[PDB]
């Protein structure tokens, strides 16, 4: 009964910066972690990055680490993946997630539809 | 130089009996608190009894109280703690330690000299050698398992030790039943697992088995 | 073409402004006189803050000579009667005065910053203040020696005074080689000298507020926590809650004690409350709590008399800061007027008779402000010390 | 009784990093508390007494001070050697001590799931009257992945017990083995066990299974 809503996307030169933002209605976000997924053409929903609660660190995947970056704002129950130095292989549909354990196992229940991020 | 040096820590049966001895080079009993802190495995620190000599007084945790009691012997400068009533969650590696006393500085720095911890392993069980079983299998898994053996120490490597490269040995877990179980496994290349043959030897000492399980394929 | 008398001004305005200026002039002279009598004469006085305090009377002072009286006959007769040199000396004196003030204002409160938010630091000393006082004259010197060294007196020829003598009107102002040199140097003047030493004292002074407050509600505390729980032990049953009283005691005992021969009867009363803990240990409360009630007769005897000797600090420590942010505050809203009309006739786009109206009614009053400033002070410093009172009977009475 | 609760048990941190480990005393106890320094197989070290007061020898990245009964030792830079366990102690009186519950900092590092294998019981094992089912998770950072076994679909719980690496000096990557340990006459009911597993860097668990 929990659906969230993604923004941000388009196209983007090389080297570009977006700043995608995943905000949840119908619940509280400041107790769970809040995961970025991204599906290419061909590819199965690699995993981006996610952010754990606060005081908790942020995890990156090897291939956006460095330069993407996933801020948590609680106050609008949102959290924001800003995307740097956007290489053409960052192209696809970005997923934000949400799951349903305070222990951060990962059990993801509720994604929404995406956004897509086409660079050149 | 000031030393803490921890000994008796041994197994024994359930509401067995126990002397833990603390023996204190460099510095003087007297001058200083001895305090026993144990560690239980995979848990954190607990406060378990102190003794300060100069007067005597002798403090317990609420979890020990009466069935622990520590002394102090000055002309040995060792203090002891004899364990009785030994309960199977008494098992843990015990630490002595050395805090001053008021005023000054020697209170303020609490702890700032521990032993090495001696461990105390309160069981039933007796001591059996290991059942060693195999894992049958890019890259795949492969490995053996190693349980239903006691005590807890036990080695097991690759190859005679030729494999390293990508071996995980699991920590022990105790069973239900007081005994012990690990699991030993690799990641190798899947066109090795048709040809090189792969080996664990496991060693356990205390009951003397050497006992090497080759794994294949299915 | 305007042929104007030499006296422009009403004998009754002229009047009062004259006994106006001329009572503030007095007021100045007699109250610096009489606080570098107090500072020299007294060796008890001289200390940092005091020091900062002779070196604003000595500012005040050449505000007085310099400043006031050569302002209230330019004021009384039409243009500049006086050369070039004697109108460059009184801006620059002003000036460099107005620059010492603040900056003695600035060290006032880093010196009583130190001493409250951290008194574990060492006190400044005297010499330290001295040369302190040195680098802030220089640093006046070097910030408002513009003014002087580029100055000159300017010939209007179409007015002239009269009396039977006719000649035309002089004035004295600042010959900038265009109007944006000169703002942009009364706007950075403005914001090193006023704005930003405004916000550094302000803030300062309410993080000692916050800093001195804190230091004695933790005290009261500490003490009624010994003092309440001790009657816990006595009224108490059982030997659980003899441990828990001894145990708050325990620590407000060393809190106390952290607090800045007092330190020694803090270690024979927490040794006290360790002595009762080990006989609550050992499980009887009868003999803790007798080896409590004797944790009375030290607490008579040592801690009511910290308590009241490390309370009497605190409340007159209260006082010279209020006094310092009073005679700061004073300062600030004196000299407000004279910075403000500046601004407002620089910046603000007014019309013709406003700026008329600025010119005759409003600069006169806010220049007569900022100078009756230089009075104030002493009365400040003698109405919030009992002992600059005793300086002036004592020197009232030898002099009369 | 003085309750000492250390928050921030879990600390992914780098090298150069300025870590953060907060300590709540439940009762107003002075600057009477110590921070502790334990790496594994090791006894505790003092690192910092009176809640403020650096040990003599130990590094002086590490700084403690305390506001309130709240009381916080910091790391400016978090040299290689400076991952252990971390223990909060108040030291009031001799009879009472009360450690913290440790804080494990941890090598930062990226996200990688694990690698999900599946062994059935060897019929060596079988012969024995038990049949132990193994799932081996390989190469997951995140020390949080959640393993379920199912038996037919159906999740038990009381039988599989698990045990986790510590992270490797390689890649700082933690592997974790969980066994479901069956009687054979149970093990023979049912000819389908599967071990599901789901972690932070999964987006879907991933499900190894067999049949019996």
């Amino acid at each position: 009964q929990v659906q969230l809503q993604e923004s941000g996307g388009g196209l983007v030169q090389p080297g570009g910066s977006l700043r995608l933002s995943c905000a949840a209605s119908g619940r509280t976000i400041s107790r769970y972690a809040m995961s970025w997924f991204r599906q290419a053409p061909g590819k199965e929903r690699e995993f981006v990055a996610v952010a754990r609660r606060s005081g908790d660190g942020a995890f990156y995947a090897d291939s956006v680490q460095g330069r993407f970056t996933v801020s948590r704002d609680d106050a609008k129950n949102t959290v924001y993946l800003q995307m740097n130095s956007l290489k053409p292989e960052d192209t696809a549909v970005y997923y934000c997630a949400i799951d349903s354990d305070t222990f951060y196992s990962g059990s993801y229940d509720y994604w929404g539809q995406g956004t897509q991020v086409t660079v050149s | 130089e000031v030393q803490l040096v921890e000994s008796g820590g041994g197994l024994v049966q359930p509401g067995g009996s126990l002397r833990l001895s603390c023996a204190a080079s460099g510095f003087n009993v007297v001058d200083f608190s001895l305090h026993w802190v144990r560690q239980a495995p995979g848990k954190g620190l607990e406060w378990v009894a102190y003794i300060s000599s100069s007067s005597g007084s002798t403090s317990y945790a609420d979890s020990v109280k009466g069935r622990f009691t520590i002394s102090a012997d000055t002309s040995k400068n060792t203090a002891y703690l004899q364990m009785n009533s030994l309960r199977a969650e008494d098992t843990a590696v015990y630490y002595c330690a050395r805090w001053g006393y008021w005023p000054g500085e020697p209170w303020w720095k609490a702890f700032d000299y521990w032993g090495q911890g001696t461990l105390v392993t309160v069981s039933s069980a007796s001591t059996k050698g290991p059942s060693v079983f195999p894992l049958a299998p890019g890259t795949a898994a492969l490995g053996c398992l190693v349980k239903d053996y006691f005590p807890e120490p036990v080695t097991v490597s690759w190859n005679s030790g030729a494999l390293t490269s990508g071996v995980h040995t699991f920590p022990a877990v105790l069973q239900s039943s007081g005994l012990y179980s690990l699991s030993s496994v690799v990641t190798v290349p899947s066109s090795s697992l048709g040809t090189q043959t792969y080996i664990c030897n496991v060693n356990h000492k205390p009951s003397n088995t050497k006992v090497d399980k080759k794994v294949e394929p299915k | 073409i305007t042929y104007v008398n030499y006296y422009l001004h009403q004998p009754q305005v002229a009047a009062i402004f004259i006994i106006s200026y001329f009572l503030i002039f007095f007021l100045c002279m007699m109250g610096n006189t009489v606080v570098c009598f107090i500072v020299m004469r007294n060796k008890h006085m001289h200390t940092v803050t005091n020091l900062f305090i002779l070196n604003l009377a000595i500012s005040d002072l050449l505000v007085g000579i310099f400043c006031m009286p050569i302002t209230l006959l330019d004021n009384i007769i039409a243009g500049w009667p006086f050369g070039n040199t004697m109108c460059k000396i009184s801006g620059l004196v002003q000036g460099i005065s107005v620059a010492a003030s603040v900056f003695t204002l600035v060290a006032i409160a880093v010196d009583r910053f130190q001493c409250v938010v951290y008194p574990f630091k060492p006190k400044l000393t005297i010499k330290t203040a001295f040369v302190i006082i040195m680098i802030i004259w220089v640093l006046a010197i070097t910030i408002m020696s513009p003014s002087a060294v580029m100055l000159h007196v300017q010939e209007e020829k179409y007015y002239r005074v009269r009396l039977n003598k006719t000649s035309p009107v002089y004035w004295c102002r600042e010959d900038w080689p265009n109007q944006e040199m000169r703002k942009i140097y009364t706007t950075v003047l403005f914001a090193n000298i006023y704005l930003a030493p405004l916000s550094l004292i302000v803030i300062m002074y309410g993080r000692i507020g916050i800093s001195a407050r804190r230091q004695l509600a933790d005290l009261e505390d500490n003490w009624e926590t010994l003092n309440d729980n001790l009657k816990v032990i006595e009224k108490a049953d059982n030997a659980a809650q003899v441990k828990d009283a001894l145990t708050k005691m325990r620590a407000a005992a060393l809190d106390a004690q952290k607090a800045t021969d007092f330190r020694h009867g803090f270690d024979i009363l927490v040794g006290q409350i360790d002595d009762a803990l080990k006989l609550a240990n050992e499980g009887k409360v009868k003999e803790a709590q007798a080896a409590a009630e004797q944790l009375k007769t030290t607490r008579n005897a040592y801690i009511q008399k910290y308590l009241e000797r490390a309370r009497s600090t605190l409340r007159k420590k209260q006082k010279i800061i209020k006094m310092l942010l009073i005679v700061a505050l004073l300062f600030i809203l004196s000299w407000l007027p004279l910075w403000t009309l500046m601004m407002l006739s620089d910046y603000a786009d007014l019309s013709p008779n406003e700026l008329q109206i600025i010119n005759i009614y409003i600069y006169p009053f806010a220049h007569w402000l900022a100078f009756g400033n230089s009075s104030v002070n002493p009365i400040i410093y003698g109405f919030f010390n009992e002992n600059f009172r005793r300086g002036f009977q004592e020197a009232f009475q030898l002099q009369l | 009784d003085i309750q000492m609760t250390q928050s921030p048990s879990s600390l992914s941190a780098s090298v150069g990093d300025r870590v953060t480990i907060t300590c709540r005393a439940s009762q107003s106890v002075s600057s009477a508390v110590a921070w502790y320094q334990q790496k594994p197989g090791k006894a505790p070290k003092l690192l910092i007494y009176s809640a403020s007061s650096l040990y003599s020898g130990v590094p002086s990245r590490f700084s403690g001070s305390r506001s309130g009964t709240d009381f916080t030792l910091t790391i400016s830079s978090l040299q290689p050697e400076d991952f252990a366990t971390y223990y909060c102690q108040q030291y009031l009186y001799y009879s009472l001590v009360t450690f913290g519950q440790g804080t494990k900092v941890e090598i930062k590092r990226t996200v990688a799931a694990p690698s999900v294998f599946i062994f059935p019981p060897s019929d060596s094992q079988l012969k024995s009257g038990t049949a132990s089912v193994v799932c081996l998770l390989n190469n997951f950072y995140p020390r949080e992945a959640k393993v379920q076994w199912k038996v037919d679909n159906a999740l038990q719980s009381g039988n599989s017990q698990e045990s986790v690496t510590e992270q490797d000096s390689k890649d700082s990557t933690y592997s974790l083995s969980s066994t479901l340990t069956l009687s054979k006459a149970d093990y023979e009911k049912h000819k389908v066990y599967a071990c599901e597993v789901t972690h932070q860097g999964l987006s879907s668990p991933v499900t190894k299974s067999f049949n019996r």
